[PDB]
């Protein structure tokens, strides 16, 4: 049967202060336990 | 038989118990114990911010109880004693009793923010202002049930020899205006079950012999009540008394069924609390009683759905134990289309009379018509996958945008059907004449 | 205050 | 088992005698002697100088009747013949035979100047000129009473399987024209009284199963009717069908036991026949025949009253213990107050459709709005004397004159109360803005 | 106790037999027949020119069904399947699956060209398109009985508390309009008669307890039904608000009774099919068994008349019996001016709304006013040779054409009434003056 999820997608289209505690927790974690 | 007895909003028996709930609202409930030969009364509120939790002593037993923002009324159905009291300090209380005929008593009490309201066993209302200031008396069928929402009344009547009925009308301090008098109700009786089921339930029945298990105004003013059977009914169109019309919009029983994975969990019982916009704010009681008890459990939060499943057929889609029965993507379609469009019309409607509160629904309102199409665009490509010229033409009529139009042209492409192809081009072209007309 | 009923009277 | 039956209002059953009344009114009444076989019927009024009592030898045994300012017209519900007699010569007696169905009979018979109706038991409606030619038939829920005043007419339905209900219409000279069509009456069965089935009763319920002892149109044109509550029920907002309601305008308990000085004496009964402005004109019965019996007593007149008073309060207020209760000042200027305003409300429907009837009213609604501020300023400055500044600032609206508002100046000096003084000097440039307006 | 049934318009029970009719209209007749575990539908028409009759074998057991010119629709009142078949070619069968809750049953369903619907014992109404497409869900009053006419739905419904009521309804295509909701319905019911009782009536009332027999739309599209009485009951007035009524056009019993020769033939009964200007199709049906057998009996045909007959002034007039009874030129006369003046007006409102629907009409309505004045004219000269000049004089205000007042003037002075001919002539002059402005 015929599909139309694709075309429901393309017919549904139609920095930030966040995202920089990720990225500080992230150099966190890693440089505590790297060697 | 039946037998006349007062109400409140969604109260509870004493049970085996010394305490009950009086009544409960969006704003809050009320509860009451028993201390030998006195009672004592406390007022809560959900908006912990904007008022005071508060008790005091009842010696004269009251049985009647209305909430609202502004304050509290209580009532004696059998002395006819009554009292009023303001949420603020500022307007103190005050109490009066009311001329009672032999035998009569008071089934239910309401107040709008001037306006207060008495109804009896024999049909008589009488009415006051919020200083007790008599206003008016008339005869009419026996009330069974009351609420109000700023000035709009709902009411409810019953009589052996005149069926069942309703009534809506506007309190406004510019005129009074009514939109129904006592006209017929549709609503399904608990009668025959209480009859011949014996199911011990009996005190519940003894407690509310009407069986309306609770009624309420929308979050936008619509009229709404819970039947007997534990399905939702809501008027729509009441502005309009050519087309006003009640719906049913979700059946609970129908929810635990899949909940349950498509089992008969009889031990679970839905207490309805209030109607925010399209969710149901709700109790889910287990146990022997129907009623939920003290300390009170957190509420739960469901939306409505429309009534168009069947146990069996799902049962045979569907053919962990509890799993959550699978649905055809059709129902589903289905169901959300006809749900989009109800939600629309009712949202158009309050923003044609009443306007925007927030300034903001309109948006609310786009995101409806944008799953409207949706929905029937794969409603669409199925009637068009099965080759359906006639029925895809029919539901194409349907679509609103010609966004929508256009992905119907493709999908009449991938079908392979160039003659739907032309005609939706053929619709499409004469409602771009209209919409350049 | 009868007084000011029977002026409401008269 | 029910049975349907004949009737005719304020007319009497034979008790265990010979004779009995077949109807009553201000006009005149009807009597009738059995004599063997045959029977006797005596037409008599209340102005026997302008009409001449007449009587003839019923050979028929008419059991319907009905009469006017006209004539008397007659009728047999089992051979469907009916006779007319005018009161002159001028037009003559004559009679007509209906057509009647196996087992169907006449409930009911009206006629008019302009308008003849017949109702009978299988809910057929036929109305005729005043010579009896035919002019339609017409198909209704069973026709259990039936009245008229001019093209005006007010008829009573009922049914075990449609319930209790009325109509009321206006059978013009452009068309019938329905007003309400067999709505719901809100008036309480004397069959609800099972118990009450005594040996004296049930012969009465058994002549009139519905109770009512007379249904008539009021001095203005308004219908009422009196039921086994023994209370007069007036139709208020009529001619405005959006807007009607029935008003229970006097109780005949209360004002009995009242006069009785507050006593529960079983003794007297009152027999409606007429509301005129203010005042029902009736007969006064005693004893066990609670119906009124040979020789017709003279006529008596009884002020109408709102329902208004608590009993106990009323005894321990009064506390020659058989004089009429002394009734508070409170309680008798909000009766007032209440009274005034009905009374005014209704004459100025009255006037504003059919203009005076009578060439006075305007007298009586000045007098009436005088009644109406002179309560409120008593009711004023009982508030005052309490010193609720918000009540008694509430009550300062409802004034109509600028010279009560004086007068509550004065009042509120008195009281003490500058903010009040200032608010109602406020009130009275607002008034006094509107009347510059 | 009391129990709701499924309903197709002229259906018969089965009998003492394997077979019987599903439905049966102005298109055609729906009969089946008992074949081992299964049955054999056949679908007949009255013009098998146009149409082709076909035949199918039924495995669902589709206990209703509905018949017009586009197709033949079939439903399961249990299972909750539908299935609609259309007489071409063109367009395909279908079926579908309503979701009926456990206790609900399908009561009755009905087919346009534009819609589809279907109405259950619990109240629910639910719309199709003639593909399946689905519109809305409504709730009502438990239904029992459906007919639609293109937009046009009128329905019927019963409870035990609210009675028996009616609503009629336009699936209007900017919206649904409701003309009437619910409004309570007059039929006669047979069932609390013992002597209902009887073998053929019985069963009858075991298929059938509501006694109705059919309903459907006037060949100008207003509501007619045939009920337990074989009353024929025509809903006048239908478009005005204020004048809607119900009116008993023919009693098919006195047909019988004065056809037979006034004679009591109750082996004789009347199956109704539809409505043709003044004239109802139907078959005439003997033998005990009240409904029509097999193989199917012919159409016959049978006028409206206006319930004046008396059976004893008949006779007496009257008085080889087994002809038709005499009919004096007075209730002749009569009924013809009634049955003129009603053809007229139920015309003009047709046209007046619908147009001519054939091309003719005005040349009915042509002839019915020369029969009204005709009519009249017979009436006036009875009364003129009675010398009753105020009845003439009366009789004469009802002549339309001044035609007609000549021919009055000249009966008044042969009647030797020169005070009538001075009145008409006054009135002539008055109606000349008036069409002289």
């Amino acid at each position: 049967d015929i599909n139309i999820d694709d075309i429901l997608a393309e017919l549904d289209k139609e920095v930030s202060p966040q995202q920089d505690f990720s990225d500080l927790m992230k150099s966190w974690k890693n440089e505590r336990c790297s060697p | 038989k039946f037998r006349y007895m007062p109400f409140s909003p969604a109260g509870t028996p004493f049970g085996f118990t010394d305490r009950r709930y009086l009544t409960m609202n969006e704003v809050g409930y009320v509860s009451t114990v028993k201390n030998s030969e006195q009672y004592s009364i406390t007022v809560s509120f959900f908006d912990v911010g904007r008022f005071r939790e508060y008790h005091f002593e009842d010696l004269f037993g009251y049985d009647l109880c209305f909430l609202n923002e502004k304050g509290t009324l209580f009532g004696q159905s059998k002395t006819g004693q009554i009292q009023y009291r303001p949420h603020d300090s500022i307007h103190s209380n005050w109490t009066k009793i009311i001329p009672l005929q032999a035998g009569e008593r008071i089934t239910s009490v309401a107040a709008t923010p001037v306006r207060v309201i008495v109804g009896t066993s024999l049909g008589y209302f009488r009415s006051f202002n919020q200083f007790g200031v008599p206003f008016a008396v008339e005869k009419t069928s026996p009330i069974v049930a009351l609420t109000a929402q700023n000035y709009r009344v709902f009411s409810v009547h019953y009589s052996q020899f005149h069926g069942l009925s309703y009534s809506l009308s506007e309190l406004g301090t510019s005129s009074k205006r009514y939109y129904k008098r006592e006209c017929p109700l549709p609503m399904s009786l608990p009668n025959i079950n209480s009859d011949m089921k014996k199911d011990a339930n009996l005190d519940y029945y003894n407690f509310n012999p009407m069986g309306i298990k609770s009624l309420f105004f929308s979050s936008y003013g619509d009229p709404c009540i819970f039947g007997s059977d534990n399905t939702l009914l809501l008027l729509s169109k009441w502005r309009s008394p050519e087309e006003s019309k009640w719906l049913p919009i979700l059946d609970s029983n129908m929810e635990i069924w899949k909940m349950s994975g498509g089992k008969e969990t009889t031990d679970i019982h839905v207490w309805p609390l209030a109607l925010a916009y399209d969710t149901l704010n709700c109790i889910l009681v287990k146990g022997k009683h129907i009623w939920p008890e003290f300390p009170l459990p957190l509420p739960s939060e469901m939306e409505i759905r429309m009534p168009v499943f069947v146990k069996s057929k799902l049962l045979e889609e569907n053919k962990e134990e509890d799993k959550e029965i699978q649905i055809p993507v059709s129902m589903a379609a289905e169901e959300e289309y006809l749900r989009s469009k109800v939600l629309s019309e009712l949202l158009t409607d309050t923003l044609e009379n009443d306007g925007e509160m927030y300034g903001n629904e309109n948006e609310v309102l786009a995101a409806l018509n944008g799953a409207y199409d949706k929905a029937l665009l794969r409603l669409f490509a199925s009637a068009c996958s099965d080759q359906n010229v006639e029925k895809a033409l029919s539901l194409a009529h349907e679509l609103k945008q010609d966004r929508a139009l256009t992905a119907a042209v493709k999908i009449s492409e991938r079908a392979e059907l160039p003659s739907l192809v032309k005609k939706i081009n053929n619709i499409r072209e004469a409602r771009y004449e209209q919409q350049l007309k | 205050f009868d007084d000011i009923l029977g002026e409401f009277e008269s």
